[PDB]
Protein backbone atom coordinates (compact mmCIF):
# COMPACT_ATOMS: atom_id res chain seq x y z
CA UNK A 1 0.00 0.00 0.00
CA UNK A 2 3.13 2.86 0.86
CA UNK A 3 4.50 1.78 -2.86
CA UNK A 4 1.27 2.37 -4.62
CA UNK A 5 0.64 5.54 -2.54
CA UNK A 6 3.97 6.68 -3.62
CA UNK A 7 2.95 6.04 -7.39
CA UNK A 8 -0.65 7.59 -7.00
CA UNK A 9 0.05 10.20 -9.44
CA UNK A 10 1.87 8.24 -12.53
CA UNK A 11 -0.89 5.68 -11.84
CA UNK A 12 -3.36 7.79 -12.14
CA UNK A 13 -2.10 9.28 -15.33
CA UNK A 14 -1.27 6.15 -16.50
CA UNK A 15 -5.27 4.94 -16.34
CA UNK A 16 -6.68 8.23 -17.45
CA UNK A 17 -4.40 7.37 -20.32
CA UNK A 18 -5.21 3.81 -21.31
CA UNK A 19 -8.96 4.75 -20.75
CA UNK A 20 -8.56 8.00 -23.39
CA UNK A 21 -6.98 5.45 -25.51
CA UNK A 22 -9.51 2.56 -25.13
CA UNK A 23 -7.13 -0.38 -24.08
CA UNK A 24 -7.51 -3.55 -22.92
CA UNK A 25 -5.77 -3.96 -19.57
CA UNK A 26 -3.63 -7.53 -19.40
CA UNK A 27 -2.94 -9.61 -22.02
CA UNK A 28 -5.71 -11.84 -23.41
CA UNK A 29 -4.56 -14.16 -26.28
CA UNK A 30 -2.19 -15.81 -24.47
CA UNK A 31 -1.24 -18.27 -26.83
CA UNK A 32 0.05 -15.19 -29.46
CA UNK A 33 3.91 -15.59 -30.73
CA UNK A 34 5.20 -12.89 -33.32
CA UNK A 35 6.34 -14.10 -36.88
CA UNK A 36 9.54 -14.45 -37.47
CA UNK A 37 11.14 -11.52 -39.89
CA UNK A 38 10.80 -12.82 -43.41
CA UNK A 39 14.86 -13.72 -44.46
CA UNK A 40 15.41 -12.98 -40.98
CA UNK A 41 18.80 -14.87 -40.18
CA UNK A 42 20.20 -13.07 -43.28
CA UNK A 43 18.30 -9.72 -42.86
CA UNK A 44 19.51 -7.96 -40.10
CA UNK A 45 21.66 -5.53 -41.03
CA UNK A 46 18.65 -3.18 -42.32
CA UNK A 47 18.32 0.51 -41.41
CA UNK A 48 14.31 0.96 -40.15
CA UNK A 49 14.80 4.27 -38.37
CA UNK A 50 12.37 6.84 -38.76
CA UNK B 1 -0.71 -61.62 -28.53
CA UNK B 2 -4.53 -61.98 -27.24
CA UNK B 3 -3.19 -60.90 -23.39
CA UNK B 4 -1.39 -57.85 -24.98
CA UNK B 5 -4.25 -56.84 -27.09
CA UNK B 6 -6.74 -57.00 -23.61
CA UNK B 7 -4.24 -54.90 -21.37
CA UNK B 8 -3.47 -52.16 -24.45
CA UNK B 9 -7.10 -52.10 -24.35
CA UNK B 10 -7.80 -51.95 -20.73
CA UNK B 11 -4.82 -49.58 -20.47
CA UNK B 12 -6.75 -46.67 -23.15
CA UNK B 13 -9.09 -46.02 -20.57
CA UNK B 14 -7.27 -46.71 -16.93
CA UNK B 15 -4.23 -45.18 -17.50
CA UNK B 16 -5.40 -42.61 -20.09
CA UNK B 17 -7.64 -41.08 -17.41
CA UNK B 18 -4.60 -40.54 -14.96
CA UNK B 19 -3.70 -37.14 -16.00
CA UNK B 20 -7.06 -36.41 -15.74
CA UNK B 21 -8.75 -36.15 -12.45
CA UNK B 22 -5.99 -34.65 -11.31
CA UNK B 23 -5.76 -32.24 -13.94
CA UNK B 24 -9.16 -31.07 -13.10
CA UNK B 25 -9.15 -30.90 -9.38
CA UNK B 26 -5.84 -29.36 -9.82
CA UNK B 27 -7.11 -26.81 -11.90
CA UNK B 28 -10.19 -26.11 -9.36
CA UNK B 29 -8.26 -25.60 -6.28
CA UNK B 30 -6.33 -22.89 -8.24
CA UNK B 31 -9.07 -21.57 -8.80
CA UNK B 32 -11.14 -21.69 -5.54
CA UNK B 33 -7.75 -20.77 -3.48
CA UNK B 34 -7.28 -17.50 -5.59
CA UNK B 35 -4.14 -18.01 -7.82
CA UNK B 36 -6.12 -18.40 -11.11
CA UNK B 37 -8.07 -15.14 -11.12
CA UNK B 38 -11.17 -14.94 -13.68
CA UNK B 39 -8.40 -13.21 -16.14
CA UNK B 40 -6.24 -16.76 -16.28
CA UNK B 41 -9.12 -19.52 -15.97
CA UNK B 42 -8.29 -20.96 -19.48
CA UNK B 43 -4.23 -20.07 -19.18
CA UNK B 44 -3.78 -22.12 -16.27
CA UNK B 45 -6.74 -24.63 -17.71
CA UNK B 46 -4.45 -25.09 -21.04
CA UNK B 47 -1.26 -25.28 -19.27
CA UNK B 48 -2.60 -28.30 -16.74
CA UNK B 49 -3.79 -29.45 -19.93
CA UNK B 50 0.24 -29.61 -22.04
C1 LIG C 1 -10.65 -14.49 -28.42
O1 LIG C 1 -10.59 -15.35 -29.53
C2 LIG C 1 -11.75 -15.37 -30.33
C3 LIG C 1 -11.71 -16.58 -31.24
O2 LIG C 1 -10.81 -16.33 -32.29
C4 LIG C 1 -11.85 -14.02 -31.04
O3 LIG C 1 -13.09 -13.91 -31.70
C5 LIG C 1 -12.90 -13.60 -33.09
O4 LIG C 1 -12.77 -12.21 -33.25
C6 LIG C 1 -12.54 -11.81 -34.59
C7 LIG C 1 -12.19 -10.34 -34.61
O5 LIG C 1 -13.29 -9.59 -34.13
C8 LIG C 1 -13.78 -12.16 -35.42
O6 LIG C 1 -13.63 -11.83 -36.78
C9 LIG C 1 -13.98 -13.67 -35.34
O7 LIG C 1 -15.15 -14.08 -36.01
C10 LIG C 1 -14.11 -14.10 -33.89
N1 LIG C 1 -14.23 -15.53 -33.81
C11 LIG C 1 -15.34 -16.18 -33.41
C12 LIG C 1 -15.25 -17.68 -33.40
O8 LIG C 1 -16.37 -15.60 -33.06
C13 LIG C 1 -11.80 -12.89 -30.02
O9 LIG C 1 -11.61 -11.64 -30.61
C14 LIG C 1 -10.72 -13.06 -28.94
N2 LIG C 1 -11.01 -12.19 -27.84
C15 LIG C 1 -10.11 -11.45 -27.17
C16 LIG C 1 -10.66 -10.61 -26.04
O10 LIG C 1 -8.92 -11.44 -27.44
Amino acid sequence: QPLLKYFQPVTQWLQEQNQQNGEVLGWPEYQWHPPLPDNYPEGIDLVTDE
Amino acid sequence: ESDINYLLKMALEKIAFLPFGYLVDQWRWGVFSGRTPPSRYNFDWWYLRT
